[PDB]
RNA sequence: AGUGUGGAGAUCGAAGAUGAUUAGAGACCAUUGUAGUCCACACUGCAAACGAUGACACCCAUGAAUUGGGGAUCUCUAUUCGCACGGGAAUAUCCUCAGCACACGCGAAAGCUUUGAGGUUACAGUCUCAGGGGGGAGUA
RNA sequence: UGCUGUUGCUGUUAAAGGGUUCGUAGUUGAACUGUGGGCUGUGCAGUUCCUGGUCCCGUCCAUGUCGGAUUUG
């Protein structure tokens, strides 16, 4: 059991895809996952500390045996379609846009949902989602920039959430690590689909 | 010259459910109205034919709550067909990724260290 | 596990959960009070009969060390590597 | 009664300074510290535009890629004399606390 | 102006104890805090110390099992004859199981449960739930 | 009204047998947001129930001075669970149905312990509590068998309803104001349960919600 | 602010005078004006003398700042100025001590927070001052 | 009546921190002289010898860079 360690492909992606670079500024929390400084100023985020997180998350969902309890969500449009086929292929429900106050707490309303389990994207432009999670009882894995406040987080993914780009990776490394796991996707093998397919839309 | 949400909600149910509807022409798009709709008054038709070539007009413009079927085509529009492309269109096929001068010290730190393809700036 | 009557029964009502961080039991009204459970993996990368499940108390995911405080556990448990 | 202010209308905290010599207000005379009185800085011209079209137009040397000059003052009223002259007005209570400080 | 070194050790462990701390570092160590803090040790509040030599006054590093509830010390130290453990039972503990009170006798520092089966009575310092 | 249809995934596992127990919902903190979930699992002839205090409360307006009723409703097996919840409305018979209601939503398990050797049935609570809603907290201590409840005629029911036989109590405040009293004798029943005592220093195994494990069962029931 | 003896006497200005305002209006407004405001030497000790928060000690999370001093760069090393009060001055990155300030918990609430009103019915670090319904009265 | 409060009160705004500082009677006052050993039988926790179920080495492939297997390894 050397296996769920990242490897040379892993690592080129997200440095190709730039998902190891942080916003200037940094929180208390999200300095561990920080690895030094750029001259630009922006902060580095350790590739092991990101990856153990991946598959920590990606631990948390293959367990989740009826995948339309967890729940993935984002408010940035940069976000809203790697949410999308990322719940296709692993099977989660999804909400974008604007997620409505309520639909965690609210009985009597027919968009009431009761997941186990929530991703989020940002866990400042998602502070509505995590809080209602925090009212029923909802674990939280959010992909976390140097900044996130991880108040009501419970595993918190290092990630540019910036750019189309970063985050496309990001779901596109879960539902494929995911998958490796639940679902029988050969590992041995380059996956299927391209990331191409999780990007956002605009003409 | 403002509309109830009664003529706006009803008028949406129309547009969202019949593409009869199409020209600006007040006229045709009233003729449609009041066979398909009952409104029970005149004036709330006349509202609702003037409401209703609002929409399909400035659907030509765009897209509009209430959005229409076509989006079948919407979705699918997006084409996935790609060489390979961006991720490997990204390690440039020879051509390092650009890296700091940190993230080279990440990477030499690393039991993997760096991945071939990765040059700095 | 809990208060035994002299004639050896158990008297309890039910015996709560305690954190994993801070070894805090956690409360019937207490509503952060996660649980998050890790599907436990083995050789080939294959999900089988996963048991190993983390408990959080409401106070803790409010300050944010709740992600401080599972980075902490799974590697007591050994479900991560520190490096 | 209820405190109003964290500041009580003073830049002065408590440990600081304690007296802080009061000065005149522009309009009224009121003797207010000089931390209270709300300061304002002015950069004002001579002449209203059209009437600088007018002059600029008279003058030999004046108004080409050179300019006039201009009238420069502070200004420092009482609260009282500021809401009067709306250069400050009462605020909402959530907003209370803003400070606009200079950023561009 | 240090009064008593227990005062300053006793409600760090306590107040570093309610915020769900894995170590505390008390700053002036001395033979009644160590002795204290072994009769935490036998009956499970505490787990280990480091008594670090500064060559004054050490620094105890105590870890922390998160079974403390409280930690007191009772400040001018009143007396107690075998017969008032009942008081002190009643006042300053919750229950009458799951107590202790911390006393000062000839006999050393010890429990008012080793106190009691000793005899030997003396003066109270802190309790611990 | 009719045979209910429940709105929450444990009103589903309430209905259908396979949660049985309160002692199941308080182990996995759930709320247990839809009250005919504590119809089902106490047995009846068990719930009991009365009115603590009824009060008119006015919002000034133009014109007359609007008129509600706040109300306290108090619900429990006399062994055990307490709950007790505080509504309003336009009228006396309304604010007491919500009551009703919100007292079977807030339902909270109460520990018993001894004052002395543990023989027989536990009589009090285990050690020393308060709680404190207000000005006024009500503190609740052990007590000697025997001894009763000795207490206000207020907390007297709140502890009668939960089977505490023999406590001691002081009540620090403005007791007289039983919107806070009520909630904080209340708030100091609930206490009995987090505090920590070496009896419950073992680790207990892991067990998965009731949700969890019947998530399948779930799954077909919403879809 | 007052008071005593000398000085000073520009400005402002209790009392005072005058004109307005007003039903009346020495009031508020305007032109004045004495004591005073200023100084030395003596008294007085009566402030919303306030942070309405006694003093000494401990514990306590976060973000950007700021004033002293010091240290490193000579993984962070770098910018601009050039015998003479100068192997210098300021800046940048980071640390550190010391000062004024812009998460828990507590609180009747307003709110307080490593500058506490926190760490208190789970009540105990030390010393001290003041309070005990409102008046009468800080009076006799 | 925890409305005299040692147990046990209150003092930013409700009644209540002296205007500041020095200071006697008075009260309070930092750490240290200090795990005693060994023998027997018996309960606990942390190097002989045996495992082959791992990772490391290596082999075969070579795969431009995310297969792998390979026996003694």
């Amino acid at each position: 059991s050397k296996v769920l360690r990242m490897k040379e492909s892993d690592a080129q992606k997200l440095l190709a895809m730039r998902c190891h670079i942080g916003t200037r500024n940094q929180s208390s929390a999200m300095k561990k996952y920080i690895y030094g400084r750029t001259a630009e100023g922006s902060h580095i985020i350790d590739v092991h500390m990101m990856w153990e997180k991946l598959i920590l998350a990606a631990r948390v969902i293959a367990a989740v045996e009826n995948p339309k309890d967890v729940c993935v969500c984002s408010s940035r449009l940069y976000g809203t379609r790697a949410i999308y086929k990322f719940s296709q292929h692993v099977g989660t429900s999804f909400h974008g846009g604007r997620f409505i106050p309520g639909t965690f707490t609210n009985q009597i309303q027919k968009k009431f949902v009761q997941p186990r389990v929530l991703v989020v994207t940002d866990p400042r432009t998602d502070h509505q989602a995590i809080r209602e999670a925090s009212l029923v009882n909802i674990p939280v894995i959010a992909l976390c920039d140097t900044d996130a406040p991880l108040e009501y987080v419970d595993i918190a993914i290092p990630c540019n959430n910036r750019g189309i780009k970063s985050i496309g990776m990001m779901y596109w490394l879960l539902a494929r690590e995911v998958l490796r796991l639940r679902g029988t996707i050969v590992r041995s093998v380059p996956w299927e689909e391209k990331v191409d397919l999780f990007f956002y839309r605009d003409p | 010259k403002i509309r109830t949400k009664t003529v706006k909600r009803a008028s949406r149910q129309v547009v969202e459910k019949y593409y009869s509807k199409l020209n600006f022409d007040f006229y045709q798009n009233k003729r449609v109205v009041m066979d398909v709709t009952i409104a029970e008054s005149k004036k709330l038709k006349n509202k609702i034919a003037g409401y209703a070539t609002h929409i399909m007009k400035r659907l030509a413009r765009g897209p509009v709550r209430g959005i229409s079927l076509k989006l079948q085509e919407e979705e699918r529009e997006r084409r996935m067909d790609h060489a390979p492309a961006t991720s490997d269109v990204d390690k440039a096929i020879q051509s390092g990724v650009s890296v700091d001068k940190k993230t080279m010290q990440m990477l030499q730190r690393l039991e993997i260290g760096v991945p071939r393809r990765v040059k700095r700036a | 596990i809990g208060m035994f009557n002299e004639e050896g029964e158990n008297v309890d009502l039910y015996i709560p959960r305690k954190c994993h961080a801070t070894n805090t039991l956690i409360e019937a009204h207490d509503h952060a009070a996660v649980q998050i459970s890790i599907a436990n993996v083995g050789p080939n990368g294959v999900i089988n009969g996963t048991t190993t499940t983390l408990c959080i108390a409401g106070y803790l995911r409010s300050q944010g060390e709740s992600d401080h405080a599972i980075n902490h556990i799974t590697i007591d448990r050994g479900i991560m590597r520190i490096k | 009664m209820t405190t109003k202010r964290r500041n009580h209308g003073r830049s002065k905290p408590a440990h600081s300074r304690g007296r802080v010599k009061p000065i005149h207000c522009f309009n009224c005379g009121r003797l207010t510290p000089k931390d209270k009185a709300v300061g304002r800085f002015v950069v004002r011209r001579m002449l209203d535009a059209a009437s600088a079209r007018d002059v600029a137009e008279a003058s030999p040397v004046y108004g080409a890629n050179f300019p006039m000059p201009k009238l420069y003052m502070k200004q420092r009223f009482c609260i009282a004399c500021a809401i009067h002259s709306r250069t400050v007005r009462a605020r909402p209570v959530g907003n209370r606390k803003i400070r606009y400080t200079k950023k561009v | 102006t240090m009064m008593s070194v227990l005062a300053n050790a006793l409600r760090t462990i306590a107040s570093a104890e309610r915020r769900g701390k894995r170590q505390v570092l008390i700053r002036p160590s001395s033979k009644v805090v160590v002795k204290f803090l072994q009769v935490m040790q036998k009956h499970g509040y505490i787990g280990e110390f480091e008594i670090i030599d500064d060559h004054r006054a050490g620094k105890i590093v105590v870890n922390l099992n998160g079974r403390l509830n409280k930690c007191g010390a009772i400040c001018p130290r009143f007396d107690c004859a075998t017969t008032d453990y009942e008081k002190w039972m009643k006042n300053i503990l919750p229950s009458r199981q799951f107590g202790f009170v911390v006393l000062t006798t000839s006999l050393g520092i010890m429990d008012h449960e080793e106190a009691r089966s000793r005899n030997t009575g003396g003066k109270v310092l802190g309790f611990f739930y | 009204e009719k045979e209910w249809v429940p709105c929450t995934k444990l009103g589903r596992l309430v209905k259908a047998q396979k949660v049985t127990s309160l002692e199941e919902i308080f182990l996995f903190s759930m709320p247990i947001k839809e009250h005919q979930i504590v119809d089902t699992l106490i047995a009846e002839g068990q719930l009991h129930d009365e009115m603590m205090k009824i009060y008119p409360v006015q919002k000034a307006t133009s014109a007359g001075q609007r008129t509600r009723f706040k109300a306290f409703n108090v619900v429990g097996d006399c062994d055990g669970h307490i709950g007790i919840g505080a509504r309003v409305g336009k009228e006396v018979s309304l604010a007491i149905r919500a009551s009703m209601i919100a007292a079977k939503l807030n339902i909270v398990p109460v520990r018993r312990g001894y004052w002395g050797n543990k023989i027989g049935e536990p009589h009090t609570i285990p050690m020393k509590v308060t709680g404190k809603c207000g000005s006024v907290a009500v503190r609740l201590v052990p007590a000697p068998r025997g001894t009763g409840i000795v207490a206000a005629p207020v907390p007297k029911k709140i502890l009668e309803f939960a089977g505490v036989e023999d406590v001691y109590t002081s009540s620090r405040g403005k007791t007289r104001t039983h919107g806070n009293l009520i909630m904080a004798t209340f708030y100091a029943l609930r206490k009995t349960y987090g505090f920590l005592t070496p009896d419950l220093w073992a680790d207990t195994e892991p067990s998965r919600d009731p949700t969890d494990e019947h998530a399948e069962l779930l799954a077909e029931m919403t879809t």
